[PDB]
C-alpha cells in the first residue's frame, strides 16, 4: 500500500450536503464504522469511531486527492466534526497489488452511549452528495464493551440480581432477587402484553430478598422486570429481565 | 491370457530421447486401444494419451503434446512411445494399458525412467545399537545410506535373510541435491553379542553395492 | 476437459466399519470407474461402469452414482482393503482420473520406542555428523520430535522420513535425522531427542553425552 | 414408452461427418448394433442390423 | 502437524446476530452439544457443555483460521457470553487424513438446572451453525448430585 | 481505447484451493480472452470468447462475466497452475491486453538457510570488494537482510536479487550483494548479513571477519 | 499442424535496422490475421500492430507505428516486422501470433532483440565454500559474474555434469549499466576436498567463455 | 440518476440450457439486486447484493458483476425458472429498475387447434356481430390468422389475444376477433378463418355458413 | 420464428468500401460465413455459402450482402416485416445461401444494413480438391476427387508386384508405376468393369516397400489426374 493518508481539521462543509437527499441513497456502504476503546488498560477508557471505508477500483482513483468525512449527531444536532483527509501520493492501480481494495481508516470522534450517528464521506474531487453514508446507533449500557464504563456501572450495567420468579397462586407472583450495594430501593413489574402488576421493595441490606407481586392477568412465561433506583441514574437505570415459571418446578 | 510387457528401465541424462515399448499378446492387436499413462513416485496417474492400432489414429493430453509420440507395430502387435527431452520431472513409472470401452482391463507391469545428470552411490554408515544401555528389552540398529543420486537404492539384512522387524525408509531430497535414507531394524539386546547383522545396500544407477557390518560399539 | 474430483484425499478406517469415497465430475459423464493401487504395483480395475465388480472383487465394495456425482462403498473394512483407489472417466477426450484417496488402517493408539544414535566414527572423518532419532511402530502417524543439544533447541538443520503402514501391525515409524559439521558437533556434550505422541502422557527424552559408548 | 417411433429414409449429412480424427471416448455407449435373421426357421434368409 | 484450536474468551456482538429469522435446513447437523461431568472424582462437580462442530470439507476450510461460539442460556433470566476458538495452523486436507472431515469440541460454559441454551457458532472469516437444549433438573440422574 | 485492469496482480494460493481473478474493461467489449503465460516461454491460449476452454486446459478453469465485467476462475488450485495470466480484448483497435496476475503457490513457512560470502581475492587485486549473502530456500517471499560492516548499519550500497520459486519445494532463494571500495573493505574487519523472515523467531546473523579461515 | 516459426536472437547496435521473421505452416497464409507483440522484463504484454496477409493491410498501437513496419510475403507464408532505427528502448522479447476473430490461437516461440552499442565480457570470480557458508552438512558455493553488458550469459556447473542444489539468481543492474549475476550451488560439505567444482561462464554479446575453479579457502 | 439497461427484453431458452441475462449501468454502482416476477403477482426478492441468494433461490442461480456491468445467470434452465427478471439500484437518486428480461420456456413444436364462431343471434339483434377465431395449445407463439369473408381478405377489423405460457404444457392460445356490423354481417355467406404457423405444413381453414347450425 | 427475407441482385458501390487496408477489430463477429453442399446426393453438388448475420439500432429495412473473388456481385436482402429486436432467445439471425464457390479463391465479403472495413464482413480462402466439401466439386469428381480404389500391393516374386484396386466409373485407363529409388515397374492397365481387379507389373530392382502410384487417365483430366498411392507389402 503506498498512497497514505494524513488527515487534519478543515471544517469546509456544509451539514447540507449531508442532507442534500432526505432519503440516503441505500447502497452507499464502502463506509463501515465501529467503535474502538482508546484505552486497552483502562474500563473507563474513552470510545472512539474506527472510520473506515474502501476506494472504488475504476479509472477515476487517478483523480482522488482527498476524502472528506462529517459524523452529525442527527439529536436535532448539527455537524460541526469534519475531517479532510489527503491522500498523500496518486493512486497509480486501480486496488493495492496484493488488497481485495484501497482501504484507508481515521479513529477519532468521541462517542456517547445510546446515540445515533449519521456519517458521510464525499471524495475530493467530485454528483455532489455523500459517496459514502452510513447510519450509527452507538452500543448502550448492554453491551460487553460500555458496560464496563462508569456511567454503566454506576447505573447497575453489572447487577447480578438473579432473578427467580415463579407463579403462586391465580393472581400471585413471588419474585426473589439479589440486592445490589448501589441502591436501597427496587420496584418489580409483571409484564406480558401489557404491565399486570407492580410492587416496590425496600431493602437496605445485601441479601436476597422476596416480594409477591400481585396480577391482574396470566402470569405463567410473562417477563419480569427489576428497576432499581440508583444514585446517578434517578428514574433511568439500567432495568434487569427475567421470566415468571411454574413451582415447583420438579415432579 | 493377455498380457502387456512393457520394455525395461532406463536412466538418462537430462535433454534425452527415449521410446519404450509395450509388446501385448493373447488378443487380437487391432481391436482395443491402448493407452499410456505416467505415475510419479507416490503421487497421481496422468494420462499421456491413447493409439488405436487399427488405424494409428492417436489422442493425447496436451500436457505431453509434442513430447510424445504414440506409434503402434501391427506384425509384432507391439505399442511404442516416444518420450523426448526429459527432466527431472519426467522421471516416473510409464505404463501401457488397454481398453475397450472407457475402462482399462489390462496393465503393463511399468516403466521406470529416470532423469540424471550424474550418478554417485551412497555412504553406508552404521546406527551402532546403544549396547551402552543394553536391556529393556529391544535394541535398534540401522544403516545410514547418505548422498546418492538418482533414486534409488535398495537396503536387505543379512543378505535378504532378516525381513522381520526391518524398516527401510522413504528416502530424503537432501538441499545438496543428494539422497538420504536410513534402513533400522529392531533385535532382542541379548543379540547384540550372539548375531551378525550386515545392511546390504544396493544402488543400480552407479553399480555400487555395499555391505556394512553394524556392531555394538567397545564397551569394555 | 472433464476433471474428476475425489474425496476424502487421505482417510483410515478401522476393520469392519463402514467406508465411503466420493467422485465428482466436472461436467456429467456416462460412467466412472474406480481402480485399486497397492504401493509398488500396477493399479487394478476395480469396479467399473459405475457399479460392476471386476471379477475376483469382494463384493462388500460397491459403487453407485450418476450425472456427476459418483461414491465407492465398502460395507465393511478389511485390512486388505488399504490401498489408493482413483476413479476414472472416458466419456470425453482427454482421458482423466481422479487425485485418488488413500484408504489406510485404523489402529489402537500405540507409543513410539524411542532410540537416538551417535554419529559413527566412519563418517566424522568426512568432516560431517549424522544424528539419528528412531519412533518405532507408533499409531497415530502423528508425531513431534524435537532436536536438544546442551539443552539448546535446533530448527532448520533436520529431516523427518515416515514409513507407510507396517503390513503385519499396521504401525508407522519415523526417523528424524540431524546434521551438523563435525566442528559443531565436538563443541556439545548432550544431544537430546524429544518427542511428542499421543501415546505418552508427557514427552519422552532420548540423549546421549558425545563420546561416551 | 408413450412416445414411439416413425422411421423413414432422409437425406444425412456427407458421409465425412463419421470420420473422427481423433479418439472416439470409449464411453460414448448410446448406440449398439447386432445383427438378426430377417426370417428364422428358414436358411438363406437376409440379414438385418438391428440398430 | 495437525490443527488443534486454542481457545479463549471474547466480547462477541450483541445477541440479536443469533436470532435466526430464516430456518436453516434441518439436515445441517454439523454443531452438537452434550453435557458431561468436568470431574468424575467428584459427587458434585461443575457440569459443563462440550460442544463439538464439523468442519465442512470444501475450498473454503483452507481461508478458515478461528471459530466464534457464543451461549445464551434462557431460564429464569437470561445469560450470554462468546469464545473464540483460533486454529493453531492452516487446513492442508478438507477432511482430517487420520479420520474423517474435521471435528473440533470446546468443553466450558457451565450448565444451570432447568435452562433451555441457545448455541451459535461462525467461521472467520465469514448463525451458521446452531443447536439448544434444555438441561434437565434435580430428577436427573447427573443433576441430583448438585 | 479499452484498459483491461486486473486485480489481483499477485496472488498465491495452496494446492487444492479456489482462485478467482478479475479484468475490468475500461469500455464495454463483446468478448475478453485469456492467456497462460509460465516465465520464459510464449503465452498459450486459454479461455476464449469469455467461457470456453482452449484445448487441453483442465475444467477446473472456468471464465465468465459481460460488458465490462470479467474473472477466470480455479475451481481447485493444482501445482501446475502457477503462472501469469492475461485477459485480452479486440473489439475496439488497439487490440490491447491486461497488467496480468500472477498465480503463485502457496506453501507452509520455511526459514531461510544462511550463508556468507567474503570478496575473493582475485576480486580485490582488481580493486573492488563484493560481499555476498544468501538466503536458500525459503518461503513466505518477504524477507529482510540488513548488512553490518564492524557494527554499523550499511545502507544504499546493497542489491537483491530473488530466484522463482522452486519446482519441486516452492521456495524462493535471495542473494544480496554489498560492494565496497578495496578502499573501504580493508579498513574494516567485521563483516554481518542480519536476515529478518516469518520462519525465524528472532534475526538470525552469518558473519565473518575479514582475513579469517 | 499449425506452427508459426520465428528466427533467432539478435544482437544489434542502436540505429541500425533489424527485421525478425516469422515462418508459418499447416494452414492457408491468407486466411488469418498476424500479430505481434513485445514483452519487455517489466512481463507485461504490449500489442504491436496486426497485418492482414491478403492485401499486406495493417493496423499499429500508435506507440510503435513509424518505429514497427510489418510486412508479409505470401509465396513464403512468411510474417515479418522490421525496426528501421533501433534505439535501447527497443530490447525485448517478441512474439508472432495468428488470430482467428478477437483471440490469438498460436503464437511463435518468441524472439529476444538486444540493442547494444557495445559489449563487455564479465570478469568470473569465486565464490568459496567455508564453514559460514555452511549448514546441515550442506556447502553452498558459487561464482560472481560481475560487470558485463548486454544480457544475458549463461552459467553451467561442471560442464552439465554436476547434480546438485543450483540457484542461479536473475542479473542486477548495477548503478554503472552493466549487469552482475550470482550462480551458487549447494553440495554435501564433506566432498569439498575431493570433488572439484567448476562453473562454466558464457557470454555470447562478448565471445567471452570462462570455466572457473571453485575452491574452499585456506591459510597460507 | 443513474439508469439501468437490461438485455434481452425477451428470451426463450431450451430445458437444461445455460441462461444469462445482464444488467448495464449508465455509470458505476456499488450493487445490483434482482427481482423475479411472475404474471399477475408482486416482485420477490431474487438476488441481492450482485451475488446472494435470497432464501429459497435455487443454486442453479448466481449473479455477478462489477462496476457498470453486472449479469443473472442459470446454469440450466428449469420451466419453473420462467418469469420476468428486473435488475435495480439504488447506489444513486432516484432507485430505478431496469425493463426487465422476460425469460419464456422452450418446448416441441405443437400446431393449434383452430375453431371458429359465429356471431350470436342476442348479438345480432343489438347490431354488431363479432366472429371469433381460437387457436389453441400451440408452440411457438408466433402465429398468423387471415380472416376470409366469400374470400374477401379482411383488414383493420380483427384485434387478437395471446394467453400467457401455460404453466402445466408452455404452450399459448390465442383468440382472432373479426368485428362487423350486422349490416355487413348480413350480406355475406361464408367466414374463414385461415392459420398459418410453424407446426402446420399447409394452412388450416376453418369456415362456417351464415345461418347454417 | 422472425421476419422473412426476400433477396434479388443490386448494382454494388465498387469494391473499395470492403477491402481496405486497415484491419477491422476481430470481435466483430455480426457476419458470418460457411462453405456448404447445396445436394444432399453423392454425385456432383454445387457448392455455395451460407451467410449469417447477427442483428444496436432498431429497426431497419434491407441489408446488403457484397461478395468479391479474388469477381464482383452484391445481392439486398428486404425484410417483408420487421418489430418495434430479439423475440427467441438467441439473437437476431438470418442467413442467405448463393454465391457458388470456386476452388482455391479468397472471398471478401462485407455486409451493410439500410437505412444505415464494414463492422459485418468475414474472409475466408477456399481449399482445393482434396477438402472434404469441395471433393464434390463438379470439377473434382471428373479429376477423380471421390475415387477409393482401395490399393493394396503385393511382392510376389523377386521381379513381380501384384497390383490390386477397384476401377472408377469415370474411365477405364490406369498407369501403375512401382518406385523405390527409381521407377522399377510400370503396366498400362485397360479395364471395362466395375471391380477389384488386379494386375500384375514386372519390376527389376527390389520392390519390397517401394512406392505403388495408381495413374488414371480419365478423360476430362488429361494428364491432371488426382493420383492414388500405396506401398507394397508382403504376402499373407
Ligand atoms: C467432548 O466430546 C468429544 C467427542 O465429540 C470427546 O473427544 C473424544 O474423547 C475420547 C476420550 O475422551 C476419545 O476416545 C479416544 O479415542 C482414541 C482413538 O482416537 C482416534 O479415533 C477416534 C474415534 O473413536 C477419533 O475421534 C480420534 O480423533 C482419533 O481418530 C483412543 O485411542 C483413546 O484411547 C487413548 O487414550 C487413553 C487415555 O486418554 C489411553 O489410555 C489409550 O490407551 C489410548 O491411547 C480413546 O478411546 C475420542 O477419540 C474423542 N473423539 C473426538 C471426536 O475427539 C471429548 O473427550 C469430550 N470432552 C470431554 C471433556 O469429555
Ligand atoms: C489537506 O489539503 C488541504 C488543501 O490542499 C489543506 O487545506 C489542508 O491543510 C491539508 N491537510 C493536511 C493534513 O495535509
Ligand atoms: C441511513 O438512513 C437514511 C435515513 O433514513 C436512509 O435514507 C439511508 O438509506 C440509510 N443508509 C443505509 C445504508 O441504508
Ligand atoms: C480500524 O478498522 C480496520 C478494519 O478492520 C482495521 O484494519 C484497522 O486496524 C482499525 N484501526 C485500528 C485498529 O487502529
Ligand atoms: C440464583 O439463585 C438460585 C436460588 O438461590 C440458585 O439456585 C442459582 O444457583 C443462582 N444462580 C446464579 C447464576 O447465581
Ligand atoms: C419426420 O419429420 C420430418 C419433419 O417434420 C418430416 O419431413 C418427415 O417426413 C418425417 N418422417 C416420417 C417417417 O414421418
Ligand atoms: C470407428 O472408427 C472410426 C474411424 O477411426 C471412428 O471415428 C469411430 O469413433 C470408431 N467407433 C468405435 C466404436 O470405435
Ligand atoms: C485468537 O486470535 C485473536 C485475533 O488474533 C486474538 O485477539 C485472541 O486473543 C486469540 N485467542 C487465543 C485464545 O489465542
Ligand atoms: C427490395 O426493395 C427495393 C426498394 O423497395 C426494390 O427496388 C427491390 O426490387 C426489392 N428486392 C426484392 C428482391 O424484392
Ligand atoms: C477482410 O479483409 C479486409 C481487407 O484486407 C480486412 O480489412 C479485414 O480485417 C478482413 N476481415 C477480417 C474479419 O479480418
Ligand atoms: C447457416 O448457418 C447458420 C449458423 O450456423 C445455421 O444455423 C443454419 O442452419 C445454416 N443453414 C444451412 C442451410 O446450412
Ligand atoms: C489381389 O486379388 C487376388 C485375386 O482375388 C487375391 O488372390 C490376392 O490375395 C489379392 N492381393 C492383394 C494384395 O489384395
Amino acid at each position: 500500500p503506498e498512497p497514505t493518508i494524513q488527515c487534519g481539521s478543515e471544517p469546509g462543509p456544509s451539514p447540507e450536503w449531508m442532507v442534500r437527499h432526505t432519503l440516503t441513497p441505500g447502497d452507499l456502504r464502502d463506509l463501515r464504522v465501529e467503535t474502538i476503546k482508546s484505552n486497552v488498560d483502562l474500563e473507563d477508557s474513552p470510545i472512539l469511531m474506527n472510520i473506515s471505508w474502501i476506494l472504488r477500483a475504476d479509472a477515476s482513483i487517478r483523480l482522488l486527492k482527498a476524502t472528506k468525512i462529517c459524523v452529525m449527531g442527527k439529536s436535532h444536532f448539527q455537524s460541526y466534526s469534519c475531517i479532510r483527509c489527503n491522500y498523500t501520493q496518486a493512486f497509480q492501480t486501480q486496488t493495492r497489488p496484493s488488497g481485495g481494495k484501497w482501504t484507508f481508516s481515521y479513529v477519532g470522534f468521541p462517542v456517547e452511549l445510546n446515540t445515533v450517528y449519521f456519517i458521510g464521506a464525499h471524495n475530493i474531487p467530485n454528483e455532489d452528495g455523500p459517496s459514502m453514508a452510513v447510519n450509527f446507533t452507538s452500543p448502550g449500557c448492554l453491551d460487553h464493551v460500555m458496560k464496563y464504563k462508569k456511567k454503566c456501572i454506576e447505573a447497575g450495567s453489572l447487577w447480578k440480581p438473579n432473578i427467580t420468579a415463579c407463579k403462586r397462586s391465580a393472581n400471585t407472583v413471588e419474585v426473589n432477587f439479589t440486592t445490589s450495594p448501589l441502591g436501597d430501593r427496587y420496584m418489580a413489574l409483571i409484564q406480558s402484553t401489557a404491565v399486570i402488576g407492580t410492587s416496590y421493595v425496600s431493602e437496605k441490606e445485601l441479601t436476597r430478598t422476596s416480594v409477591v407481586v400481585h396480577v391482574t392477568g396470566e402470569s405463567e412465561g410473562a417477563v419480569v422486570q427489576l428497576t432499581p433506583y440508583f444514585h446517578t441514574c434517578g428514574n433511568d437505570c439500567i432495568r434487569q429481565r427475567g421470566t415468571v415459571v411454574q413451582c415447583p418446578q420438579t415432579g | 491370457e493377455v498380457q502387456l510387457q512393457q520394455s525395461g528401465p532406463e536412466l538418462v541424462k537430462p535433454g534425452a530421447s527415449v521410446k519404450i515399448s509395450c509388446k501385448t499378446s493373447g488378443y487380437t492387436f487391432t481391436e482395443y486401444t491402448i493407452h499410456w499413462v505416467k505415475q510419479n513416485h507416490g503421487k497421481s496417474l496422468d494420462w499421456i494419451g491413447g493409439i488405436n492400432p487399427n488405424n494409428g489414429g492417436t489422442t493425447y493430453n496436451q500436457e505431453f503434446k509434442g513430447k510424445a509420440t504414440l506409434t503402434v507395430d501391427k506384425s509384432s502387435s507391439t505399442a511404442y512411445m516416444e518420450f523426448r527431452s526429459l527432466t527431472s520431472e519426467d522421471s516416473a513409472v510409464y505404463y501401457c494399458a488397454r481398453s475397450y470401452y472407457g475402462y482399462v482391463d489390462y496393465w503393463g507391469q511399468g516403466t521406470t525412467l529416470t532423469a540424471a545428470a550424474s550418478t554417485k552411490g551412497p555412504s553406508v554408515f552404521p546406527l551402532a545399537p546403544s549396547s551402552k544401555s543394553t536391556s529393556g528389552g529391544t535394541a535398534a540398529l540401522g544403516c545410514l545410506v547418505k548422498d546418492y543420486f538418482p533414486e534409488p537404492v535398495t537396503v536387505s539384512w543379512n543378505s535378504g535373510a532378516l525381513t522381520s522387524g526391518v524398516h527401510t525408509f522413504p528416502a530424503v531430497l537432501q538441499s545438496s541435491g543428494l539422497y538420504s535414507l536410513s534402513s533400522v531394524v529392531t533385535v532382542p539386546s541379548s543379540s547384540l553379542g550372539t548375531q551378525t547383522y550386515i545392511c546390504n545396500v544396493n544402488h543400480k544407477p552407479s553399480n555400487t553395492k555395499v555391505d556394512k557390518k553394524a556392531e555394538p560399539k567397545s564397551c569394555d | 476437459q472433464i476433471v474428476l474430483t475425489q474425496s476424502p484425499a487421505i482417510m483410515s478406517a478401522s476393520p469392519g466399519e463402514k467406508v465411503t469415497m466420493t467422485c465428482s465430475a466436472s461436467s456429467s459423464i456416462y460412467y466412472i470407474h474406480w481402480y485399486q493401487q497397492k504401493s509398488g504395483t500396477s493399479p487394478k480395475r476395480w469396479i467399473y461402469d459405475t457399479s460392476k465388480l471386476a471379477s475376483g472383487v469382494p463384493a462388500r465394495f460397491s459403487g453407485s452414482g450418476s450425472g456427476t456425482s459418483y461414491s465407492l462403498t465398502i460395507s465393511s473394512m478389511e485390512a486388505e482393503d488399504a490401498a489408493t483407489y482413483y476413479c476414472q472417466q472416458w466419456s470425453s477426450n482427454p482421458f482423466t482420473f481422479g487425485s485418488g484417496t488413500k484408504l489406510e488402517i485404523k489402529r489402537t493408539v500405540a507409543a513410539p520406542s524411542v532410540f537416538i544414535f551417535p554419529p559413527s566414527d566412519e563418517q566424522l572423518k568426512s568432516g560431517t555428523a549424522s544424528v539419528v532419532c528412531l519412533l518405532n511402530n507408533f499409531y497415530p502417524r502423528e508425531a513431534k520430535v524435537q532436536w536438544k543439544v546442551d539443552n539448546a533447541l535446533q530448527s532448520g538443520n533436520s529431516q523427518e522420513s515416515v514409513t507407510e503402514q507396517d503390513s503385519k501391525d499396521s504401525t508407522y515409524s519415523l526417523s528424524s535425522t540431524l546434521t551438523l559439521s563435525k566442528a559443531d558437533y565436538e563443541k556439545h556434550k548432550v544431544y537430546a531427542c524429544e518427542v511428542t505422541h499421543q501415546g505418552l502422557s508427557s514427552p519422552v527424552t532420548k540423549s546421549f553425552n558425545r563420546g561416551e559408548c
